[PDB]
Parts: structure tokens; C-alpha cells; sequence
């Protein structure tokens, strides 16, 4: 992108916290590992696309020799195309 | 079931104290904020605000990247924020014309 802001966007005010003790009661196609189609673990995130996976199934995925994202199909040359999500995996033991 | 408060950690941007709208993250540490603070932030910084990793040599919006599935989850856990933040827009938009 340009990154250009909208004239809302340019405005925009802060969307303050609820510190209410509200408990929450679907979260399926966010917190789930595409390629094992279970909950993510140790969560790894593709740098180029934002993709979220386990750690030990996008390894996998790179050691068979395909170096394909496999949510966008974008190159990745090797696990330093990845960073560990440590804040994804806290986000999940709360939650699950 | 689980308290929003236990959640709000996770939710939240550091550099408005609000939860992520267009929820943006820098792909050197993995750190997110709302598009907008951080657009503007790296006006005047190439190093991530919360961790000091340098974001990019010369160009640090070539090194975030919109982060959908954050904000998709962020919209999903906290009630009411999605109605309100399209609320918010379409009241400016009918205040300010194009
Ligand atoms: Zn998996
Ligand atoms: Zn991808
Ligand atoms: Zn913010
Ligand atoms: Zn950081």
C-alpha cells in the first residue's frame, strides 16, 4: 500500500477498553492451524503474509521441500520467512 | 465464558490505549497497533514502539503489513466495537460530505 489515511482515518479517537468484569461467551477460522485444521500451537506467522500456523506444521511443511505459503501459496525460502507469535499463543491459552 | 479484562491485553494498542481498529503489525517482532497509530508513529521512528527493533533500515511501512486476522478476532471477542467503530464513520462521513 501507500498507506494514505482516510480524512475519518486522520480523526479517528480511540476505541476505550471495557473494564467491566462482561464475560465472553466462531473463533474457529482465526485461531486454527490451516494445515493441521487443529488449534494453533506455538503459534508461527509468515512475515510477507501474516499467516498463522503451528510450529511444528509449517516446518514440516518447509522440510518436504515445498517453500510455499500454504494459505497463499507466496515463496518463502526457509523459517527465517517466520517469526514465533508468543502474543497469538497467549491471546489462545486464555481464551482455550 | 472468560472475563474481557483477561482479554484486553491482547486487544489493545499501546500507542492509544484502545482497542485495535485496522489492526497493523510489524513483521520483524510481530508487535501490533491500530493502523492509524502506527501509520502516523512511524512518521518519526523506525524502531517498533514497544520492543525498539528496528521496523526497516530507511522505509518502516515497507516492513508492516495489515493483519487481518487479528482484527477479525478483535471484532469477534468484544461486544459492541464493531457496531460502534462503523457507527463512528458513518457519523462522520454524514457530518463532513463529499
Ligand atoms: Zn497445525
Ligand atoms: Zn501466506
Ligand atoms: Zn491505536
Ligand atoms: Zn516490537
Amino acid at each position: 500500500k501507500t498507506w494514505e489515511l482516510s480524512l475519518y482515518e486522520l480523526q479517528r479517537t480511540p476505541q476505550e477498553a471495557i473494564t467491566d468484569g462482561l464475560e465472553i461467551v466462531s473463533l474457529h477460522s482465526e485461531l486454527m492451524c490451516p494445515i493441521c485444521l487443529d488449534m494453533l500451537k506455538n503459534t508461527m506467522t509468515t512475515k510477507e503474509c501474516l499467516h498463522r500456523f503451528c510450529a511444528d506444521c509449517i516446518i514440516t511443511a518447509l522440510r518436504s521441500g515445498n517453500k510455499e505459503c500454504p494459505t497463499c501459496r507466496k515463496k518463502l525460502v526457509s523459517k527465517r520467512s517466520l517469526r514465533p507469535d508468543p502474543n497469538f499463543d497467549a491471546l489462545i491459552s486464555k481464551i482455550y | 465464558r472468560i472475563k474481557i479484562t483477561e482479554l484486553n491485553p491482547h486487544l489493545m494498542c499501546v500507542l492509544c490505549g484502545g482497542y485495535f481498529i485496522d489492526a497493523t503489525t510489524i513483521i520483524e517482532c510481530l508487535h501490533s497497533f491500530c493502523k492509524t497509530c502506527i501509520v502516523r508513529y512511524l512518521e518519526t521512528s523506525k524502531y517498533c514502539p514497544i520492543c525498539d527493533v528496528q521496523v526497516h533500515k530507511t522505509r518502516p511501512l515497507l516492513n508492516i503489513r495489515s493483519d487481518k486476522t487479528l482484527q477479525d478476532i478483535v471484532y469477534k471477542l468484544v461486544p459492541g466495537l464493531f457496531k460502534n467503530e462503523m457507527k463512528r464513520r458513518r457519523d462522520f462521513y454524514a457530518a463532513h460530505p463529499s
